[PDB]
């Protein structure tokens, strides 16, 4: 019965590819050729969150676009004030190994987890005055690569054991499970409406999931290497996946296929983090080549280089108000560009 | 949970000495800059001193400087020396933290009674008694000598409610934000120079004495004190 | 002390030639046996004698001053 | 600065705390521990030392060793091996009572992030390897081996085979042999760590 | 007749112009160099313990090189000193302070390297900004203690025939004080630092090459380029100084020593100008500060 | 492996049944969304320093 199932799967893949290619009436390039280019975008280092003594792995902006949380392997997750350079909090992490850090939209909660297979929850507004551990979310058999807060109660965590999970911080038990990936799920990004999310795994596939009943809606392929970054478009109708092959593409949910690719001859280092702008025109994609380019998400061309780091960047987040972008590289210096 | 108990009262002869100790238990004491606020038995509250986290800086009032010593085992100390005839009051130990979005003067100590045998910003509450019935809408207006809205946009007009026989509790801080554990009935207002603490659907637990507070700069001068009498 | 003695020695001559002879021969250069320098200058015998006396008194003063033209240290 | 003065004071106090913690965390020495599954990883320093990563620490002759027994991570090596870029020395353990360990050593000794990081090697299970050689020939594990089947020469050949997989002369493999019961492992780790510490110190001062 | 020679009073000489060109070269290379080193050790450093010593050495060398116009003006005017008595007692004293600070900082850098090599486990505990700063402060204090005689015994003298005025050192002109002071400065600035440098670097070479994976053949290069350069560039000045102090203020030997003192000082500042070069070129760790600056 | 293959086949059936529109429509939607937020995007348009807090 294996042969029949394999033939059915091959026919289904062929018909899916035919349907996807049948809707590509016009490419995005000949549509974006009508806009004048945005021109060179120059951003100066307005601030620098000095105070870290290890490699930076996360920089998540608050909903007020003033508080940024940075996580490092020194064992501390310092919460910064982006206007006055001040450090609001310094959470002592249980384990130095951290590759993701989440900031709740309401600002009360901070999530952080790494190689421990545990996504710990930190309560910023504790009555005792000190930040403490709220809920330790255990249950994964692989490293937690990305965790994002849907709301104050539910957090969607991406693990390295091919299992994107939806949690319940109140009870600490996985309410719903997402499965279907073969490689490590290295990235995750919730939609603006917090009803669905994408995930870019190590097997060069970005599958969008459904938060409610936990079933994959669409699957996207085209990357020849692992996906290190993923993030939704500002409109929620598209997303961009950062691959380790020095290329990032802009998939669309309505078109069910990639629209444009962001590649150049002179770039070979692997992308580490990607993010959009408030209007969605600028795509600040980090790189392992010590810089952090900005991509015109319509014209699909370079518009500037935020080369101000002495090592590879691991996170690049844009404020909720579009005011600034925080690039936290491995050299411990998180710079708040603008 | 959070408690700031204290002791060291009793009758003190004029010109004597006494030790006031604030025993803060149940929270991270070393991260809070404890204040000290007193209140005459028939007058409004008045600031006394201030010690930061780790004793980095210690401030004092105009009539407090030199003869009072504030020091910090999870205990805050105040040293009473050369007690005049105006030192009689009830002394309140008030914790406070100052970061982005913080809630200064969140918890006030129970207080102990002590008895004896002009360049600052003054707080003026011209109204002294607003008689209202339960379920009505009331407003308590406090005025300022100089504008409190700083350059960053934050105005320092803290609102405190003191029920009869109870320690004061923060209700509205920064004239717009609302403290934790406070029902949405109380709502801050005001802009620039004049401030009001609007009350919506006033209940039987909202009756007491209000003390508008400024925090633009030291010393911390309280308002005159508005008593929201029932009916 | 040295300047007054040199001036009073030079004033003993009523000729400007001898005055200049001593005033320029009163240099404090550390060259030994300045009589040899007197042997290689073309001048009158009066300037020869005046220069010899002026140089010997200048050398005596520079010897008894006991000052070292030190540089650094 | 109305009340932001206390904000700056708190920032300075916690920055001082961060600096103190950072300079107190540089005392410890990081030792990534690798090897095959059940390859004697947790039977090397049992005279000392106490689901994902497993961290173990012990003190030996005024040194705190952070021994990250990462052997419990059953995932891709590539995606989380850059977190150990700043490791002092990689401790590689191989069981000699059993090609997979050789492949792992080849992949890890020539890794992009481990160009200048010495990779110690612990040839473990000496007695078991000796009995296996006395009972079975090395051709089973090493078909290309051409020599007499005894303990010393076969062990030397295996050690040379592991060492020859190096391709960068900037690193040296501190090969060692243990009988799964000797306590000398701590001394070997200590002297290797002393050597690499001296090398790093000379590198920092512009001397190596 | 404005030709007051009467003995062929010639202009400056060959040793003088050699000292002048050496001073010019040292000043020109000190305009760059030490400035870059102090920049990288201040803005891009002071968070690393192994940069405090470099910062102190670089600032000492920079302050040594800044006062080179003083020596230039003194030399070009035949040891004329237009500055006042206070300036004569201050500026040479400060430049000697900087010279001895550079010497003691080289010695303490060698000592720090010796402790690093021979006590590697113990230099994870002893290491810290506090101990490096204490050692550098002790070196500066020792330099000041050696300089104190320059602060005390600087006297201005005049000749009254020309407008020429020159200031040296006067030990009351009749006291047995220059011997002991000169001996102490000579020892503590040239023999004890040399002994420390030689012993520490020899032990460093004998321990680094004792074990494998550390014999990089560059430690020997830096050891030679430090010890040999320092010895060659500081022996003439020190031997000239001690001979001048012991010898009488007259006689042809002391006269020739007076003539060659300027050359000795210039050849000594050759080491001051070379000092940042070795720590810049051999400091592949400096290339990181240059890139991150 | 039969169960895994059947699950993959069912997932492929579900994904193939998802409604799809023309790629031009999605491109135009992104076009309009990018055009409608140009005035409120302070990254591509340099905001004046009067209201810029990062100074």
């Amino acid at each position: 019965e294996l042969d029949q199932l394999r033939q059915e799967a091959e026919q289904l893949k062929n018909q899916i590819r035919d349907a996807r290619k049948a809707c590509a009436d016009a490419t995005l390039s000949q549509i974006t050729n009508n806009i004048d280019p945005v021109g060179r975008i120059q951003m100066r280092t307005r601030r620098t969150l000095r105070g870290h003594l290890a490699k930076i792995y996360a920089m998540h902006w608050g909903t007020d676009s003033r508080l940024l949380v940075s996580a490092s392997q020194d064992g501390k997750l310092i919460i910064w004030d982006s206007y006055t350079t001040n450090k609001v909090h310094a959470i002592p992490l249980r384990s130095s190994w951290v590759m993701t850090c989440a900031y709740a939209p309401s600002g009360n909660y901070v999530a952080c987890g790494g190689l421990d297979n545990i996504c710990s929850i930190y309560n910023l507004k504790t009555r005792e005055g000190n930040v403490r551990v709220s809920r330790e979310l255990a249950g994964h058999t692989g490293y937690l690569s990305c965790c994002r807060f849907l709301d104050d109660n539910q957090i969607v965590t991406s693990s390295g054991d091919t299992t994107c999970a939806l949690w319940d911080i109140e009870t600490g038990q996985q309410t719903t499970t997402f499965t279907g990936h073969t490689g490590d799920v290295m990235s995750l990004s919730l939609a603006p409406d917090t009803r669905l999310f994408v995930s870019g795994a190590c097997d060069a596939s970005a599958k969008l999931w459904d938060v409610r009943e936990g079933m994959c809606r669409q699957t996207f392929t085209g990357h020849e290497s692992d996906i290190n970054a993923i993030c939704f478009f500002p409109n929620g109708n598209a997303f961009a996946t950062g691959s380790d092959d020095a290329t990032c593409r802009l998939f669309d949910l309505r078109a069910d296929q990639e629209l444009m690719t962001y590649s150049h001859d002179n770039i070979i280092c692997g992308i580490t983090s990607v993010s959009f702008s408030k209007s969605g025109r600028l795509l600040l994609a980090g790189y392992d080549d010590f810089n952090c380019n900005v991509w015109d998400a319509l014209k699909a061309d370079r518009a500037g280089v935020l080369a101000g780091h002495d090592n590879r960047v691991s996170c690049l987040g844009v404020t909720d108000d579009g005011m600034a972008v925080a690039t936290g590289s491995w050299d411990s210096f998180l710079k708040i560009w603008n | 949970d959070v408690q700031l108990v204290e002791s060291g009262g009793g009758l003190v002869q004029p010109g004597g000495s006494r030790k006031l100790s604030c025993s803060a238990s149940g929270f991270a004491f070393s991260s809070f800059g404890m204040h000290w606020v007193r209140q005459a038995p028939e007058k409004g509250l008045e600031w006394v001193a201030y010690i930061s986290s780790g004793s980095g800086t210690i401030y004092y009032a105009d009539t407090v400087k030199g003869r009072f010593t504030i020091s910090r085992k999870n205990t805050l100390f105040l040293q009473m020396t050369s007690l005049r005839s105006e030192d009689t009051a009830m002394y309140y130990c008030v914790r406070s933290i100052y970061y982005y979005g913080s809630s200064p003067f969140d918890f006030w100590g129970q207080g102990t009674t002590l008895t004896v045998s002009g360049s600052d910003i003054v707080m003026t509450q011209a109204t002294s008694s607003v008689p209202v019935t339960p379920g009505e809408s009331v407003s308590i207006s406090c005025r300022s000598s100089k504008s409190l809205l700083h350059s960053n946009g934050n105005t320092y007009l803290y609102w405190f409610l003191q029920r009869p026989g109870q320690s004061p509790q923060l209700l509205i801080y920064r004239m717009s934000n609302l403290a934790s554990g406070v029902p949405d009935r109380f709502s801050g207002s005001g802009s620039g120079t004049a401030f009001t603490l609007t009350i919506s659907r006033l209940e039987a637990e909202d009756v007491g004495v209000y003390y508008c507070m400024q925090h633009l700069e030291y010393p911390l001068t309280f308002g005159a004190g508005t008593k929201l009498e029932l009916k | 002390t040295l300047q007054k003695k040199i001036e009073e020695i030079a004033a003993k001559y009523k000729h400007s030639v001898v005055k200049k002879c001593c005033y320029d021969g009163a240099c404090v250069n550390n060259d030994e046996t300045c009589e040899q320098r007197a042997a290689r200058i073309s001048l009158g015998p009066r300037c020869i004698k005046a220069f010899t006396e002026c140089c010997v008194v200048a050398s005596q003063l520079r010897a008894n001053i006991s000052h070292k033209d030190m540089q650094l240290g | 600065s109305a009340e932001e003065r206390a904000a700056l004071e708190r920032s300075k106090a916690i920055e001082k705390n961060l600096k103190e913690d950072g300079i107190s965390a540089a005392k410890d020495v990081k030792l990534l521990l690798l090897g095959a599954d059940n390859s004697g990883k947790s039977t090397i320093v049992k005279q000392m030392k106490i689901t994902g990563i497993v961290e173990t620490h012990f003190t030996f002759k005024n040194l705190h060793f952070r021994l990250f027994d990462v052997g419990g991570q059953r995932s891709e090596r590539k995606k989380w091996i850059h977190c150990f870029e700043d490791v002092t020395a990689i401790i590689f353990c191989v069981d000699l009572s059993d090609h997979e360990s050789l492949m792992l050593f080849d992949s890890i000794c020539n890794n992009k992030f481990f160009i200048d990081t010495s990779i110690i090697l612990f040839l473990n299970k000496k007695d078991l390897f000796g009995e296996k050689i006395k009972k079975s020939p090395l051709t089973i594990c090493f078909p290309e081996y051409t020599g007499p089947n005894t303990y010393e020469d076969a062990a030397a050949y295996i050690q040379a085979q592991f060492e020859s997989k190096n391709r960068s002369p900037n690193k040296e493999i501190y090969c060692h042999m243990t009988c799964a019961t000797d306590t000398n492992n701590a001394q070997v780790i200590f002297d290797a760590v002393t050597d690499i510490i001296i090398a790093n110190n000379l590198r920092g001062c512009g001397l190596y | 007749l404005n030709t007051p020679v009467d003995k062929t009073s010639n202009t400056l000489r060959v040793p003088d112009i050699l000292a002048l060109v050496i001073f010019a070269v040292v000043f020109l290379v000190g305009v760059l160099g030490n400035a870059l080193v102090v920049w990288v050790t201040a803005f891009e450093a002071k968070r690393t313990i192994n940069a405090i010593w470099f910062l102190n050495l670089a600032v000492a060398d920079f302050l040594s090189c800044l006062a080179l116009p003083i020596l230039f003006t003194s030399i070009v005017q035949h040891h004329h000193w237009p500055f006042g008595g206070a300036a004569c007692s201050i500026l040479p004293s400060l430049i000697l302070l900087n010279m001895y600070a550079s010497i003691l900082l080289l010695a303490t850098i060698s000592a720090d390297r010796f402790l690093l090599v021979f006590k590697p486990i113990w230099c994870q505990n002893f290491r810290g900004a506090g101990l490096a700063w204490i050692a550098c402060a002790v070196a500066w204090g020792l330099a000041l203690l050696l300089t104190i005689p320059s602060f005390l015994y600087r006297v201005v003298r005049e000749e009254y025939f020309p407008p020429k005025v020159l200031c040296g050192v006067d030990y009351s002109h009749d006291k047995r004080r220059e011997r002991a002071v000169a001996i102490v400065r000579l020892v503590l600035g040239f023999l004890w630092p040399l002994l420390t440098l030689t012993i520490c670097y020899t032990f460093i070479l004998l321990r680094t090459w004792s074990r494998r994976a550390t014999r990089s053949t560059k430690t020997l290069k830096v050891v030679v380029a430090v010890v040999a350069s320092f010895f060659i560039f500081w022996l003439p000045y020190q031997v000239t100084g001690i001979m001048m102090s012991f010898l009488e203020p007259s006689s042809p030997t002391f006269l020739l020593l007076k003539k060659l003192d300027s050359l000795c000082v210039s050849f000594a500042y050759i080491n001051c100008c070379i000092n940042p070069i070795i720590y810049v070129v051999a400091g592949q760790g400096f290339q990181g500060r240059l890139r991150k600056s | 492996s039969i169960a895994q293959a059947r699950k993959l086949v069912e997932q492929l059936k579900m994904e193939a049944n998802i409604d799809r529109i023309k790629v031009s429509k999605a491109a135009a939607d992104l076009m309009a969304y990018c055009e409608a937020h140009a005035k409120e995007d302070p990254l591509l348009t340099p905001v004046p320093a009067s209201e810029n807090p990062f100074r």
